[PDB]
């Protein structure tokens, strides 16, 4: 997490977490702000706007270290930079007053060290706070989770 | 007028079906109605 | 269980619980009251009246600390506030006795806490008690299973 995973700075100051997964860039939409890597500031930015995302393709030298995306999604507890995240019914939540503004993108690691989600947003909700987010699934589909309330970080 | 004005036989056939498409457009509609509320129930049944 | 449930309140007397199931609270259609709770009594509730119970969205602060529902039922024991119910034959059944007026909604609980069932009568064969109560299918359907004879709670 890391090594992989760069903020964008808005006026010295850090407002989201660009992320290298499968050998592609992406970024989020919501955040304005400059790419930390100047490499990767070439790379033109394709944007899905329903999706709130920009995908790039990352030179010949870095795709080889890059981040691994999964599929498969056991049930239980995955790794973050703020500890343990849940995932039950089809939803991801966190303990209530971890996370916040500027965290977005930094990926969901799993036991393996392979992300499976990235962060968008949050809406806290007294006993959790449930995490507004992008996920894959078993025949390569990329699915929203936004819970009503959500606000991107 | 050597013929009595009756009331059938006494409004054109453009009337008539524009009076009888207006009516029947709310007849079908009630029927098909009844038909969606017996085909729910039977498929709650069915599927119970 | 004692946490999660409350009583419904009929000129100070209880008769019913409410039950808070994976973000939506039920409440029996039969049993009038009140409920205790302050906030629930704001929340509009939407009624299914052949199967006499009324359901209603949770408000935001309480959805996630909910009973967590679950549909694979293997015949045997399983919990209930008054003890242990048995589960055999399809149908729910409790010790003749025990049970009665002012039971009605109360969760069935597993041994993982999560709810099976919602109790809403029940019927005296004079050897056991048989609960008319709503039982769910794997394909996600909800049967009000009632016994001959059931009288609602």
């Amino acid at each position: 997490e890391s090594d992989k995973t760069f903020p964008i700075m808005l006026n010295g100051q850090v407002n989201g977490y660009a992320c290298v997964v499968g050998g592609r860039l992406m970024k989020p939409l919501h955040v304005e702000g400059k790419i930390d890597n100047e490499q990767l500031a070439a790379v033109k930015l394709k944007k899905a706007s329903m999706y709130d995302l920009e995908y790039g393709d990352v030179p010949q030298n870095m795709k080889s270290d890059t981040l691994q995306y999964t599929s498969d999604k056991p049930p239980g507890f995955y790794n973050w930079h703020h500890g343990a995240v849940q995932y039950e019914n089809g939803r991801f939540t966190v303990p209530r007053g971890v996370g916040g503004k500027g965290d977005s993108g930094r990926p969901i690691l799993d036991n393996r060290g392979r992300v499976v989600a990235i962060v968008l947003g949050g809406a806290n909700e007294g006993t959790r706070t449930a995490l507004s987010v992008v996920t894959w699934n078993q025949k390569g589909v990329t699915i929203k989770d936004t819970p009503e309330g959500s606000e991107p970080w | 007028h050597k013929v009595d004005q009756e009331f059938q036989a006494a409004v054109s056939k453009t009337s008539w079906n524009w009076l009888l498409a207006l009516f029947g457009g709310a007849s079908s509609l009630i029927v098909v109605g009844l038909i969606v509320l017996v085909c729910s129930s039977m498929l709650i049944n069915t599927r119970r």
